[PDB]
């Protein structure tokens, strides 16, 4: 896991000094959060992918500073942070169905332009 | 569509409910801002003055106008009581410098153009 | 934005005085809000130094433009009119020495224990909260983020030049200040790449129904005539269309939210300044502080109220 | 290139913005009516009023999408549309160094939804908004003038209300304090017709009536 | 420039650093106030010939937005490319 | 790239905390404060003395407005109004008519100078170099009513200015 | 020339003059009325008529790029001159 | 069609009360719709294709000082543009502004042949060309 | 049920027989340049600012003239055709004054507009212009002839909306000149239209010269009282004052012309 970083650099954003497993168990939550939206859901398919995609990479990378490459997220409690938020971002999608078909058609030159 | 999504009130009651609340408010309001702005104003003087604010608007029968004319008037009273406004703001709406502009058409006629 | 509506590109002559111009007017920015707050904490002398510096800096400006602040120089389509004889010449004497008064504004400054104890943990914004928050500039990089839009989203020809981005830790005033000083020496770092690299050629887009033609073909040709005329009484028509362009002003990503319907004059146009955002944040960064931090905390913020109120 | 007078067009970002409206499209059909992509490459996403907070917080906490910062959010005032007023909303990802601008419409009683729970700058945009349009924003935690004079009455920045509006401000030595008065100018604002009768752009030509 | 030897050590000294090299007063070093002409060259179109403005016209070259999706196995994808992190200075990292 | 301003520790050791606690007890950063301003003492000040030394300008400064004539005497002017077109402020008031020689010249030619923004777009739209921003900068009045100037109050700010203002627009007229 | 209006009021170069009844000559009271006394109507009149041998003459107001914009001015009517529409300088054939 | 729990309303808009329009400024004012005619000086029809609504001009006198135009009319200078003449009645009826509205003024087809100017027996035959 | 099909840039539109390229053009919303061209008037073409391009045709065409065939593409905005507008606006800027400034047509001209809009944007005519001596034909219209592009449009009005056959071309070549030869008044009731069909500022209003430029003019849209026709005319207004009266069209009363009472 190689040298524990004094520092993030960002303010606020503490040094986790477990990250594989933080990251092991965002990545599950969120899969699991998923499995509740319908299958045919866009957000479910792509999410699923992208959320599976880096859990392989946190389970076939140990060191962090090469995990943190290969992820391309920045630092790896940035990665983390991401996690949080996709997390809370699917809990929420989970209430507000965008899977659903359009709610109304705008009017009828409602986005015309020049009018 | 059809119908409309309300600012607040669902009926007209309800906005007259508001309204009368604003109203209270208001009154109760007028003395203190008398005092504090150490108006050359009655009391009676500034609480006829809300009275008559409100009736220009007793014309209007949409909900959520009314809805907006409650949040305009609940913006003014905390510019009131905030003391926000100054003397020369709550001065305003009694129009002294103003000289009486005619009504009837003889002198309309007399002193221009404009009907 | 404008250039970017008409689809038209200003020559590179134009885009490296533009960028000399941009990083003169940063040192006089960066001059005018450390001196300031500085003034405001109760540290007057360096206000004066400096204000010298500025005063020369003025004198750049008017003889590029005949007027000291408002140059109205730059345009879309490229400058106003070229570079005098003699201009690089003195651009490059003054930044020659300017770093020994960044030096003489940080012998006062940067070490006091005084001037630390006013800047040091005050204002704190963490870096999530920063971005959230709306910040943009040396707000966001005093919290340590790495961001800086003449170096991500390059504009003009700052992509061919070589600079360094000041970067904080503790995203307090004193950090910020720290950014600031840093930043003015960047830009003299800047300044002299332009001084070199300027090249030669026209200073305006040459298509005459968007920049004017010179004076002496006016004069002369029937199309410049009708050209001249045409642009200084309708304008050029811009095609229907709505942009969002930003750069990295001194004080933060200055914007603007340009319409156009296609006539000679935008349909709407929505000034984006960072003041707006940072003010608005002046609530959360004075929390638990006292009366004279927020003075600090405004200081760092630099406000100008033209760009807050428009 | 030996066109120096025209912008240069780039087709890689073109086609990335494509691919991310058409994505965006698809992850949130109930509220995209229509996505984007300009000559000079800028993504819009045109979404249903109801759609605001559920989009912006898509576009925040997605992991490609991270649009993290609001740049701006502002109105646009059409009149000939029965929703005249455009609200735009202007986001950058620093994590793909990409933005996109979310647009949406309301017209004068119809309230926009606050965004200050996605994005806390939207505190003060809203304010402006209902402040020079006129546009209320429901659950705004403190929703009041910003830029105008104390009880001005009016939006100035709506279509239809004068460039100099309706009321001057003195100071009147009768009554010792500055006063209102209706406006009137020495010198009326001339207003120029401008527009050329010739029409300069056909690919915008709108077809017949 | 006027000052004498003794004062120049003396602010030297206190000043810390020789400070007669980057005078902030200007002097003869300064450009001359008198000029010669300019003689400023022409743009890329100053040309007699292959130079129709149909060629070269870039507000006709605009177009209107292309809509990419209008209401009336594909991977996910990102607006961009990840940003590549930045690298430290080698001038210098630590000020 | 990038770099850090404040990621620097210091140093743990005897002698950089002996440094550090005689830097705190005997006050040696607030000497180098006073050193600073005692070596700003001790140079020449940047003071110019004014009204009898002035502040440098270039031939392009944008000061007092004039209307120009040709040699002959006759104005420039020929009310082609593109000044008042371009005018930002909208601080050009132009009237013209037929000249009883039949020229065509103006009849009304306002500035309102405190509407004007001093831009120098007038002098740009303008085709004959008639309307110019002088040099002039020292034209402070009074009262509101002299800044509201007339065609007679710009021709004679012509007749006043011109040696100087054709001097400058030889100087700059090549860049133009 | 600068005349004077029978008022004593003096008439500028655009032929103006407040009557005798007008209220707004108090402006100029402990004042003085602005006027410029070079008329250039009166100028360009005293100037020479050049006579140049061709019938089409080219005008650009003397100093190249500093003039105005270049015109051509025709010189077949033998009873007009053929005067620049920007400067007023006049024309003619010589001797017809 | 949506979850916003829709109020019935009355298909009267009037905003006259929100606008801040002072009232002396809505009953007395008498707007114009109208497609505005082409400039006779020109042949270019493209100024002749929205809708344009104008209010009715009041007094311009002359300023004392400098003689130039005055106003009190806020009004004067203030001119929307409409897609279709529906468009302006309905902005102009929310509003609570008096309109008369026009039909567009288009003109009619029109037989042009280049081979009239020579006719063998009718009088489109031109003398000269 | 006798209309042909053709296409404007592909566009499929239905006409009568006869229809000319420019009207087919028109009937899409899209306005060929043109300076001799006037539907009111016979057809010239003689201006060639209509030139377009027919696809798989070669040689372009006068749109203004030439009637479409059933199964044209007209490519009014091919390469070619934009060539076409920009070799023809260049000549007629060859010998063209430089008056903008002194010229009333300036900001309403139809010769800026369209070199604006379809010509170039420089000159690379280095020789001297040509011109003529003014004509007077009157205390109505100011001649300034040398701006004359002659697109004969006072011509053709004057002999078939007028009646009279005063207005004509002497000379041919670059020296023919559009006059009445001889010294004479061009009287007429309807004299004073050929100053709006004039493209340029050859003919000019005499009473309205010099004294405003297009873009500050109000217009006030109102009717003529001079006569009981009632002509619907436009009234130019500047700072509270009439400036000039203009036809407005109505084609059942006055077309777009008035009379010069009514002017
Ligand atoms: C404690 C004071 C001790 C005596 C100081 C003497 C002094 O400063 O002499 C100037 C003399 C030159 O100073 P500088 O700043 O190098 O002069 C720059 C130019 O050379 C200056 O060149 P310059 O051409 O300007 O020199 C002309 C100047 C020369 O001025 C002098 O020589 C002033 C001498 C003052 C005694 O005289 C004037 O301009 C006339 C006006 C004089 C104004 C008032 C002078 C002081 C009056 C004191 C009260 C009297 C009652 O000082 C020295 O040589 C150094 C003295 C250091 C003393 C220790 C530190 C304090
Ligand atoms: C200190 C000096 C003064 C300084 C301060 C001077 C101003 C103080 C007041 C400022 C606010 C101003 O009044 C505007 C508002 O709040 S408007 C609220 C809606 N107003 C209506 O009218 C709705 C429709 N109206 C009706 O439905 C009925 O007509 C009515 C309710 C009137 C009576 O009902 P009732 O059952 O007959
Ligand atoms: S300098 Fe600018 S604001 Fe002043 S009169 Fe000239 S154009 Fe108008
Ligand atoms: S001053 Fe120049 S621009 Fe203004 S009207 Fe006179 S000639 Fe035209
Ligand atoms: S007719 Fe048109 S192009 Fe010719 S001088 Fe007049 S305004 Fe200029
Ligand atoms: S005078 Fe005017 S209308 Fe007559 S031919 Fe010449 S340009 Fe055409
Ligand atoms: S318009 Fe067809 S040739 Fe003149
Ligand atoms: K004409
Ligand atoms: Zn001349």
């Amino acid at each position: 896991a190689g040298l524990l970083k004094k520092t993030t650099g960002l303010v606020g954003l503490a040094v986790c000094e477990t990250p594989h497993e933080r990251l092991k168990i965002l990545y599950t939550k969120i899969l699991d959060v998923l499995g509740q939206i319908p299958k045919n859901a866009a957000y479910r398919k792509y999410t699923e992918q992208i959320t599976n995609e880096k859990l392989g990479m946190v389970k076939a990378e140990p060191d962090v500073k090469k995990l943190e490459e290969q992820l391309q997220g920045g630092q790896i409690e940035e990665v983390i942070l991401q996690a949080e938020n996709e997390l809370s971002l699917a809990r929420k999608m989970l209430r507000w169905k965008p899977w659903e078909p359009l709610v109304e058609e705008p009017p009828a030159n409602q986005w015309k332009w020049p009018i | 569509g059809t119908s409309v999504k309300p600012i607040f009130s669902r009926d007209m009651n309800e906005a007259k409910r508001r309204v009368r609340e604003l109203y209270r408010a208001w009154y109760r309001e007028v003395p203190n801002t008398v005092h504090l702005f150490q108006l050359d104003i009655s009391v009676k003087q500034g609480r006829d003055k809300v009275r008559e604010m409100f009736m220009k608007n007793a014309h209007v029968t949409d909900p959520r106008v009314v809805d907006l004319l409650v949040i305009k008037g609940k913006m003014e009273l905390e510019e009131t009581i905030n003391v926000w406004k100054q003397r020369t703001h709550i001065m305003r709406f009694f129009h002294e410098t103003e000289a009486p502009r005619p009504t009837d058409f003889l002198s309309k006629f007399y002193v221009g153009h404009d009907p | 934005a404008v250039e970017k509506l008409l689809n038209i590109q200003p020559p590179p002559r134009a885009q490296w005085i533009r960028v000399l111009f941009g990083e003169i007017t940063r040192l006089l920015n960066h001059i005018m809000a450390v001196t300031t707050h500085a003034l405001d904490i109760g540290a007057m002398t360096p206000f004066f130094w400096m204000f010298e510096e500025r005063e020369k800096m003025f004198e750049f400006y008017e003889r590029v433009s005949g007027a000291r602040m408002h140059a109205a120089y730059i345009r879309p389509g490229g400058v106003h009119q070229d570079l005098p004889l003699g201009l690089l010449d003195d651009i490059y004497e003054f930044s020659k020495n300017f770093s020994f008064r960044i030096d003489e504004l940080e012998e006062m400054l940067t070490n006091n224990r005084i001037w630390r104890n006013r800047t040091v943990d005050i204002g704190v914004v963490t870096a999530e909260d920063a971005l959230n928050y709306g910040f943009s500039g040396v707000m966001l990089r005093g919290s340590g983020i790495q961001w800086d839009l003449r170096k991500t989203q390059p504009y003009d020809v700052y992509d061919q030049v070589e600079f360094d981005v000041p970067i904080g830790s503790r995203g307090d005033c004193y950090d910020r200040y720290l950014c600031r000083v840093e930043e003015m020496r960047q830009s003299l770092r800047i300044i002299s790449q332009c001084l070199n690299k300027m090249p030669p050629g026209e200073i305006k887009v040459d298509d005459a129904k968007v920049s004017p033609p010179k004076r002496a073909e006016m004069k002369t040709s029937m199309e410049s005539l009708i050209h001249h005329f045409k642009l200084y009484t309708e304008g050029y028509q811009v095609p229907p269309g709505a942009t969002y362009t930003a750069i990295e002003a001194p004080k933060g990503e200055f914007g603007v939210y340009l319409v156009s319907d296609g006539s000679s004059r935008p349909y709407r146009c929505k000034i984006k300044a960072p003041g707006f955002a940072h003010l608005a944040g002046l609530d959360k960064m004075s929390k638990g502080h006292m009366l004279a931090d927020v003075v600090a905390i405004i200081g760092t913020q630099d406000i100008v109220f033209g760009e807050v109120d428009r | 290139d030996t066109r120096p007078t025209i912008r240069p067009r780039n087709d890689v970002v073109h086609k990335q913005l494509s691919a991310f409206g058409q994505y965006v499209a698809e992850i949130l059909p109930k509220y995209v009516q229509q996505v984007q992509v300009s000559c000079f490459n800028e993504l819009e996403i045109f979404i249903h009023p109801d759609g605001v907070i559920p989009v912006l917080t898509f576009l925040r906490d997605h992991t490609n999408a991270q649009f993290k910062s609001l740049a701006d959010l502002t109105a646009v005032d059409v009149p000939t549309r029965q929703n005249r007023f455009e609200i735009v909303y202007n986001l950058l990802s620093l994590r793909f160094n990409s933005r996109i601008r979310v647009k949406t419409y309301t017209d004068e009683l119809t309230p926009i939804e606050s965004s200050v729970t996605v994005y806390k700058a939207a505190n003060w945009y809203e304010r402006e908004i209902w402040d020079m349009f006129g546009v209320f924003f429901a659950n705004h935690p403190d929703l009041r003038r910003i830029l105008t004079d104390y009880g001005f009455e009016g939006h100035p920045f709506r279509k239809d209300f004068p460039l100099s509006g309706y009321v001057e401000l003195r100071y009147d030595d009768e009554v010792k304090r500055v006063v209102a008065e209706p406006v009137e100018l020495a010198q009326e604002f001339r207003k120029f017709d401008l527009n050329s009768p010739w029409e300069a752009f056909p690919a915008y030509r709108q077809p017949p009536e | 420039a006027s000052a004498t030897r003794v004062i120049q050590l003396l602010r030297n000294w206190a000043s810390g650093r020789d400070l007669q090299a980057k005078l902030q007063l200007r002097y003869q070093e300064i450009s001359k106030r008198t000029q010669p002409p300019p003689k400023l060259p022409v743009g890329p179109s100053h040309k007699l010939s292959n130079n129709y403005y149909c060629t070269r016209d870039g507000r006709r070259e605009a177009m209107p937005p292309s809509i990419v999706m209008s209401s009336q196995e594909k991977k996910a994808v990102t607006p961009a490319p990840p940003i590549k992190r930045w690298e430290l200075s080698k001038d210098q990292p630590y000020l | 790239t990038y770099k850090f301003v404040n990621m620097r520790e210091p140093s743990m050791d005897m002698k950089s905390v002996t440094d550090r606690a005689a830097q705190t007890l005997l006050w040696t950063e607030l000497v180098r404060g006073l050193g600073m301003t005692l070596s700003y003492l001790f140079r020449e000040p940047a003071t110019i003395n004014y009204p009898f030394e002035k502040g440098p300008l270039s031939p392009r400064f944008r000061g007092e407005h004039a209307l120009r004539r040709y040699p002959s005497g006759e104005e420039r002017c020929i009310a082609c109004k593109l000044c008042e077109a371009v005018c930002p402020a909208q601080a050009i008031t132009i009237e013209a008519e037929p000249r009883a020689d039949g020229s065509r010249r103006t009849t009304r030619y306002d500035i309102d100078m405190t509407k004007c923004i001093y831009c120098g777009f007038c002098q740009e739209a303008c085709p004959v170099d008639a309307i110019v921003e002088g040099p002039n900068f020292e034209f402070s009045t009074e009262t509101h009513e002299e800044l509201l100037y007339n065609k007679e109050k710009l021709l004679n700010n012509g007749d006043k200015w011109e040696a100087e203002i054709a001097a400058n627009i030889q100087a700059d007229y090549l860049y133009r | 020339g600068v005349r004077t209006s029978p008022t004593g009021e003096k008439v500028t170069h655009t032929g103006q003059a407040y009557d005798d009844g007008d209220y707004r000559r108090v402006r100029f009271s402990d004042r003085q009325k602005e006027v410029n006394e070079n008329f250039a109507i009166d100028l360009i009149a005293e100037q020479p008529v050049s006579e140049v041998g061709s019938r089409v003459i080219s005008c650009d107001g003397g100093g190249g790029a500093l003039g105005h914009p270049r015109v051509y001015i025709n010189l077949d009517k033998e009873t007009k001159t053929g005067t620049c529409g920007y400067c007023g300088l006049q024309f003619r054939q010589p001797h017809h | 069609t949506q979850d916003t729990q829709l109020i019935a309303v009355d298909e009267k808009l009037d905003i006259t009360t929100l606008t801040g329009v002072p009232e002396e400024h809505i009953k007395t004012r008498k707007v114009r719709i109208f497609v505005p005619a082409r400039n006779n000086m020109q042949s270019g029809v493209n100024n002749t294709k929205k809708w344009k609504m104008e209010f009715d001009t009041r007094e311009r006198w002359e300023n004392p000082l400098m003689g130039w135009s005055s106003t009190a009319d806020p009004l004067s200078n203030l001119v929307l543009t409409f897609s279709t003449k529906e468009d302006a009645v309905a902005f102009a009826e929310k509003n609570g502004w008096s309109f008369d509205v026009e039909e567009r003024k288009v003109p009619k087809p029109k037989s042009k042949s280049y081979g009239a100017n020579f006719s063998w027996n009718k009088r489109t035959r031109v003398s000269t060309k | 049920s006798n209309l042909i099909e053709v296409f404007v840039d592909g566009q499929s539109v239905m006409v009568e027989p006869g229809t000319t390229v420019l009207q087919a053009c028109e009937k899409v919303g899209m306005q060929i340049p043109r300076f001799c061209y006037h539907e009111r008037l016979s057809v010239a073409g003689n201006c060639r600012m209509c030139l377009v391009e027919i696809e798989k045709a070669p040689k372009v065409v006068a749109a203004c003239a030439m009637p479409v065939m059933k199964g044209w593409n007209i490519l009014t905005n091919s390469e070619k055709s934009k060539k076409a507008r920009e070799g023809v606006m260049e000549f007629l800027l060859a010998n063209h004054p430089l008056d903008c400034p002194i010229c009333d047509q300036g900001g309403e001209c139809d010769l800026q507009d369209q070199s604006m809009m379809f010509g170039s944007d420089r000159s690379r005519f280095l020789e001297g212009k040509r011109a003529v001596e003014d004509k007077n034909i009157g205390p109505l219209v100011k001649t300034i002839m040398t701006r004359c592009i002659q697109c004969t449009r006072c011509i053709r009005f004057a002999s078939e909306i007028a009646g009279v056959d005063d207005l004509g071309t002497t000379g041919r070549g670059n020296d023919m000149q559009v006059g009445t030869y001889i010294e004479k008044m061009f009287m007429s009731e309807l004299s004073g239209n050929i100053i709006d069909i004039c493209p340029v500022g050859a003919l000019t209003s005499k009473p309205y010269a010099f004294t405003a430029r297009p873009w500050e003019t109000r217009k006030t849209e109102s009717i003529d009282v001079m006569d009981a026709v009632g002509s619907n005319i436009v009234v130019s207004t500047r700072t509270g004052e009439v400036m000039r009266i203009l036809p407005r069209m109505h084609e059942d009363i006055n077309e777009e012309w008035i009379s010069d009472k009514t002017r």
